[PDB]
């Protein structure tokens, strides 16, 4: 529970940041 | 289509008369494709509900409660509580589902037509075998006398034959883990695998 | 202004079995009428009883005479003079609280008090309306207005003075009361405030301590509540002042369930006549039963139903019935045997309870994270 | 001021007697402890119930047969105490991540 | 380690709450991550080792 | 997201008046029938003495 | 005055739809799937407006290659008398034309006109049957869904069965997900709508739903299979699936969806003996709608046959209206099992005479038979001692030191590991 759920949440947090970062990069580019 | 439907209706009621189930099912399915699904051009047969009830009771006779319930859903709602040709199925099967088997033993003679007893009898055997299974998985030890009383085998010899037919035996006084360390070890090795070998 | 609930909770709204429809309560309300003449308590009376009596208009005559006189005074001093801010206009509003609120209705005085709130600046007037329409929402059953007033008083008003909102938990004492609001914060501020009442306008101190006891024992069963309500000073003094509630509390604390049940019945009966009554009296009297039972089951592994009846009041059969309807609710962990007559308690140890709590909180978090991982990354 | 004080002292000394004895025992009949302590069955039963209810003496009473049981609660539960609170901590983290998703 | 994970997770929640009011402009996240990794390896090794000890070091 | 228009998005009639519109959330045991508390105790206790 | 606001809203919707079309083209650019669900995600919000002037301007701007497909909508389309290509004669992207035809269909649909919408949807599918591009598979899923929405109010769902079957097989061959999910959900609705529950169940068993399918389609499929197995008597899996779907159900919208799901989960639960939580009978969006089912649940928990009969006679139209009248028949016949369920949860042991007294069974043998049937199923765990009359329940052994926590934790940690792995695979770094 502890370390595995924490790792999953951390991975998801790293995911969404990229998805914003990719979205922001696209917007800066239309 | 009236001709073909009557062919299959006479054939199905003859299967009632001829007493063959494997053909009975096929007559049932084909004329179900002929009774009430998408037909709509033939006049309402006076013998629709009769065989809806017969087919439902047959389906109950071989422990097909799910399929039986689907066929119950098929027929219209105005007739479950009104049309006696299916009020006799629905009443009996409701008593079955509630567990009021004795109500079934009282109402076995409440059939609306003589073309019911043929599988009323085999329903009587279906309920008794289901009840026997229930007693076997309900009790730890069950006495000879009370078993004969509740097994619905009026002849004690019949009760003894039905007892030998199963592994559920008479009893002496007439009174009938580890750490597997492999699958869990496989689990922890799998966890390590999902941690290792990169993404 | 309008202290004794105008008896409207007990007058003709508490009829039938408690039968309070015409009695000395009628005389008390008509005394609070002939002084401070009223037709607002007659609203449900125009429909049910005391509708169109001779006195209704035989007092209407000079009630209207006096009220036009007073509002005319307020007008002429508001228009002939130009008093500003906290001024005679505020006097018109507070009179119209003693008036039209206590003449015909709140609504026009809601208009007047909102207008003077836009006019006046200080917090005393708005807290005056806070308790005015709070008690009004007790009379006419308004709650959105009351919670708006409380949020205004706390979040933004309470940056100068303080000390007044605490006794306004009465509305929360009867807002979500059947659920959490008869207690928890409804006690922790009562317990916070019981030392310093300073709000005799809303109710007498004795009734305040009775309410405090009622909310405290439901809030805290024995979570070292003795440090706050039993060992408390002012509470103990007023319990010395009120023997009935003192017995009602100490019986629970001292496990005198035989007399605690009689005290619970008595408090329930006197409880059916309050602002508290209508929402949660059923809930309070069921919950206290749960608490007393669970208190006995604790420190106990298995109990004979005979000793259950003998030491917990009475009723072997009654205790099976009540304990059954209560375990069926899932609370009061215990498993009961028949004519063997054993009541096996099955409260999980902290370890198994921790495992179950893990399963629950996990499954909730896993549901949330699964939904998140599914909406994200498609 | 002397009735209350001495009643409190009597209760406290009853407690001290009941803890200073029963240390040898793990499962002793209430009749034995009452005869060794010279109280009535009901009064000593109520006193033991009060003692356990106050968590002054760890145990539980099986009145269905009429015996007092003794045990201890292992404090290893601290790991689960940390676990659950960290669980709702990550729950609030997930809520903030949900808000960040609403940003997207 | 689970207590340290507590405190690191509280720091993570506070930092992430700040992140939302933060356009691109010691992280509790990394320290949390290596704490998770150490707990991972230690606990999984202990479980697996105990279970192999159950199997190979058997009376039979 | 699909509003599931395949399902008739059931209009709540004409958003008519509810029961009480309270914040008083209850449980399943609050809707049973009881008959006060004093009478329960006494009527159950005269069979043994009060 | 009204014309000015209408023109401004028409211009903003034209720009939004232009953004959608440009989004289709830069999705077909880059040869990638996705960024087209970014296109179709908010078609409800844009379909909210759907004025005539904006549609006509979009048609005249992005169908500069005037074809017969544009000349078929024009007869039924009402073009403004008095009234933009973002510009050469490059051939139109098939995804773009399909999307534009989709909005034309939806405008022609929301205006209560069905037959011409039927024909135009048919011609939309006749051309989409010719394309073999994955860029026209996620669009095609939503074209199929809105087409079946067009057809639903025209009461001709049966004729669509062959087409949906063929396109579902086409999707399965091409390993489509969005089209496959939409077609499977729509065809399950087709089978259940004509009460072909056996057919739908048999189709379900041999069809595997894609795990990558979008959340809402997954919720729809879960609902459909849950209804199938609930009327198929698989109550435990039924309730599990509807709880999952409600967890996947949208919180704000899908009021009708959540209402039907709540109703069927209530009946499934109390058929299994579980009592639905009262809070779901309290939200304003569900209170009065479940008020018939709320009275149902009140009668079920009270269990009095008189109030039960009055509730049935008063709300049978609602009971059948959801296809639950047979379900409520089984409900009326399982309330007794429910009663036995709380009886056994409360009591470790109970004499069958006491069972008959608390349940009004009027017979110890009747109580024996009913309790035996109930304990046959996984409702009550006990050990009946007919030597004395005990219904002694199984010893509640410690859940810890019983390997059950290990299995539950193994499943949960596997779930977290899959979540982490899928998250780390879905990082999706860009080229530049």
């Amino acid at each position: 529970y502890l370390a595995s759920l924490i790792r999953s949440v951390v991975a998801l947090h790293n995911l969404i940041n990229n998805k914003i970062a990719n979205r922001d990069a696209e917007k800066k580019e239309g | 289509l009236i001709l073909a439907r009557d062919i299959l209706e006479i054939g199905a009621q003859w299967s009632i008369l001829r007493k063959d189930i494997p053909s009975f099912e096929r007559y049932m399915a084909q004329l179900k494709c002929y009774y009430f699904d998408y037909k709509e051009q033939l006049p309402e047969s006076a013998y629709m509900h009769q065989l809806l009830g017969l087919n439902l009771l047959f389906l109950l006779s071989q422990n097909r409660v799910a399929e039986f319930h689907t066929e119950l859903e098929r027929l219209p709602a105005k007739d479950i509580q009104t049309n006696v040709y299916i009020k006799h199925p629905v009443s009996l099967e409701q008593y079955l589902m509630e567990g009021s088997y004795n109500k079934v033993f009282l109402a076995k003679g409440n059939i609306p037509a003589e073309s019911y007893t043929f599988f009323i009898d085999i329903l009587l055997d279906t309920i008794r075998d289901e009840i026997a299974g229930c007693i076997e998985k309900a009790y730890e030890k069950i006495l000879f006398t009370e078993a004969t009383r509740i097994l619905f085998f009026n002849t004690p010899k019949k009760m003894t034959d039905y007892a030998k037919k199963r592994g559920w035996v008479l009893g002496p006084n007439n009174y009938y883990t580890t750490i597997p360390s492999t699958e869990l070890a496989k689990q922890v090795i799998e966890y390590a695998r999902q941690l290792e070998m990169i993404v | 202004p309008k202290n004794p609930d105008l008896r409207i909770a007990q007058l003709r709204f508490l009829l039938s079995l408690p039968e309070h429809r015409g009695d000395a309560a009628v005389r008390d309300e008509l005394m609070a009428a002939v002084r401070d003449n009223n037709m607002a308590p007659y609203y449900e009376a125009l429909c049910k009883s005391l509708d169109w009596q001779i006195d209704v208009d035989l007092l209407n005559k000079m009630k209207k005479a006096n009220e036009d006189e007073l509002k005319r005074l307020d007008e002429e001093l508001e228009d002939a003079e130009k008093n500003l801010g906290e001024s005679e206009i505020r006097d018109a509003m507070m009179a119209k609280a003693e008036y039209l609120c206590r003449i015909g209705d709140k609504e026009g005085a809601l208009t007047a008090f909102r207008k003077t709130y836009d006019k006046t600046v200080a917090l005393g007037h708005r807290l005056d309306i806070v308790f005015y329409l709070l008690r009004i929402g007790l009379f006419y059953m308004d709650n959105d207005l009351i919670t708006r007033n409380t949020e205004k008083a706390k979040s933004l008003i309470e940056e100068g003075g303080d000390w007044d909102r605490r006794n306004r938990l009465k509305v929360y004492q009867g807002l979500y009361c059947v659920a959490i609001r008869d207690f928890k914060q409804a006690a922790e501020l009562f317990l916070d405030t019981v030392s310093t009442f300073t709000s005799y306008e809303l109710m007498d101190y004795k009734t305040f301590v009775t309410y405090t006891v009622y909310v405290s024992m439901i809030a805290l069963e024995r979570p070292d509540l003795r440090e706050k309500v039993i060992k408390g000073a002012e509470i103990l003094e007023v319990l010395h002042s009120l023997p009935a509630v003192r017995q009602y509390l100490f019986s629970l604390y001292e496990c005198r369930y035989s007399v605690f049940f009689q005290s619970l019945a008595v408090v329930e009966q006197e409880m059916k006549k309050d602002w508290l009554f209508a929402p949660h009296y059923r809930y309070y009297v069921r919950e206290m039963r749960i608490h007393a039972y669970s208190q006995l089951l604790e420190s106990y592994r298995s109990l004979t139903l005979g000793y259950m009846a003998e030491a917990f009041g009475v009723g072997v059969e009654f205790i099976d019935q009540e304990l059954s309807r209560f375990i069926a609710a899932g609370r009061l962990h215990c498993k009961i045997d028949k004519v063997n007559e054993i009541v096996e308690t099955n409260r999980p140890d902290s370890k198994n309870w921790q495992y179950q709590e893990t399963i629950k909180k996990g499954d909730l978090l896993l549901n949330r994270v699964q939904k998140l991982s599914r909406v994200i990354n498609m | 001021i002397i009735s209350t004080h001495l009643a409190k002292l009597y209760d406290n000394l009853l407690e001290q007697n009941l803890i200073r004895v029963i240390e040898p025992f793990s499962r002793v009949q209430i009749e034995h402890i009452s005869s060794l302590i010279k109280l009535s069955k009901a009064d000593v039963e109520r006193k033991l119930s009060q003692m356990i209810l106050d968590k002054k003496f760890h145990g539980i009473l099986d009145q269905g047969e009429g015996v007092l049981i003794i045990f201890d609660e292992p404090p290893v539960d601290k790991t689960y105490e940390a676990a659950l609170e960290t669980i709702q901590n990550m729950s609030k983290v997930v809520d903030s991540l949900y808000n960040k998703a609403k940003k997207l | 380690v689970v207590k340290e994970m507590l405190e690191l997770a509280k720091n993570y929640n506070k930092a992430v709450e700040e992140e939302d009011k933060m356009t691109p402009e010691q992280d509790p996240k990394r320290h949390l991550e290596e704490h998770v990794d150490v707990l991972m390896t230690s606990n999984i090794v202990q479980c697996l080792a105990a279970m192999l000890d159950t199997v190979v070091f058997k009376l039979i | 997201d699909d509003e599931f228009e395949e399902f008739p998005a059931e209009d709540w009639a004409g958003l008519d008046e509810d029961e009480d519109a309270h914040v008083w959330e209850d449980n399943w045991d609050d809707d049973n029938v009881e008959d006060d508390f004093s009478n329960q105790l006494r009527a159950e206790l005269e069979k043994h003495g009060y | 005055a009204a014309e000015h606001s209408q023109r401004e809203l028409d211009t903003v919707t034209l720009e939004d739809i232009k953004e959608h079309v440009k989004q289709l083209e830069k999705a077909v650019s880059g040869k990638e799937p996705r960024f087209v669900l970014r296109a179709l995600r908010m078609l409800p919000s844009t379909s909210r407006r759907l004025n005539h002037y904006v549609l006509y301007k979009a048609v005249q701007g992005f169908f500069t290659s005037n074809n017969a497909t544009r000349d078929f909508l024009l007869p039924f389309l009402e073009e403004p008398m008095d009234t933009f290509r973002p510009a050469a004669s490059t051939p139109l992207l098939p995804e773009v034309e399909a999307y534009l035809q989709l909005l034309v269909v939806i405008f022609m649909m929301n205006s209560k006109r069905y037959k011409e919408a039927q024909k135009i949807s048919d011609d939309l599918m006749q051309k989409i049957s010719t394309q073999n591009r994955r860029a026209l598979d996620l669009v095609a899923a939503k074209c199929y869904y809105y087409h079946a929405r067009v057809y639903e109010f025209l009461d001709k769902l049966d004729v669509v069965r062959s087409f949906l079957h063929a396109r579902l097989r086409t999707a399965t061959l091409r390993h489509d997900a969005d089209g496959q999910a939409t077609l499977l959900n729509l065809l399950l609705r087709n089978y259940l709508h004509y009460s072909l529950y056996d057919q739908a169940e048999k189709l379900v068993s041999k069809s595997v739903f894609p795990e990558q399918a979008n959340n809402n389609e997954w919720a729809r499929y879960l609902y459909y299979t849950g209804r199938i197995k609930a009327i198929q008597l698989e109550y435990s899996e039924a309730r599990r699936t509807m709880t999952n779907a409600l967890r996947k159900a949208p919180q704000h919208t899908a009021v009708g969806f959540k209402q039907t799901v709540h109703k069927l989960l209530i009946v499934v639960e109390l058929l299994l003996g579980e009592i639905p939580d009262r809070l779901q009978f309290r939200q304003p969006s569900l209170k009065r709608s479940l008020m018939p089912y709320f009275l149902l649940t009140q009668a079920v928990r009270t269990g009095n046959l008189a109030k039960f009969n009055q509730v049935l006679d008063q709300f049978g139209e609602k009971f059948q209206a959801d296809g639950t009248y047979t379900l409520i028949i089984r409900l009326r016949h399982n309330v007794i099992k429910t009663g036995v369920r709380m009886i056994s949860l409360s009591y470790s042991r109970i004499s069958l005479a006491d069972i008959a007294q608390k349940l009004q069974l009027d017979s110890p043998e009747d109580a024996e038979f009913i309790v035996a049937k109930a304990i046959r199923d996984g409702v009550i765990e006990a050990s009946i001692n007919h030597e004395k009359g005990y219904v002694q329940s199984k010893e509640m052994i410690d859940i810890y030191s019983t390997r059950e926590p290990q299995l539950a934790f193994h499943q949960r940690i596997s779930f977290c590991l899959d979540i982490h792995n899928m998250s780390v695979k879905a990082m999706r770094f860009p080229p530049k």
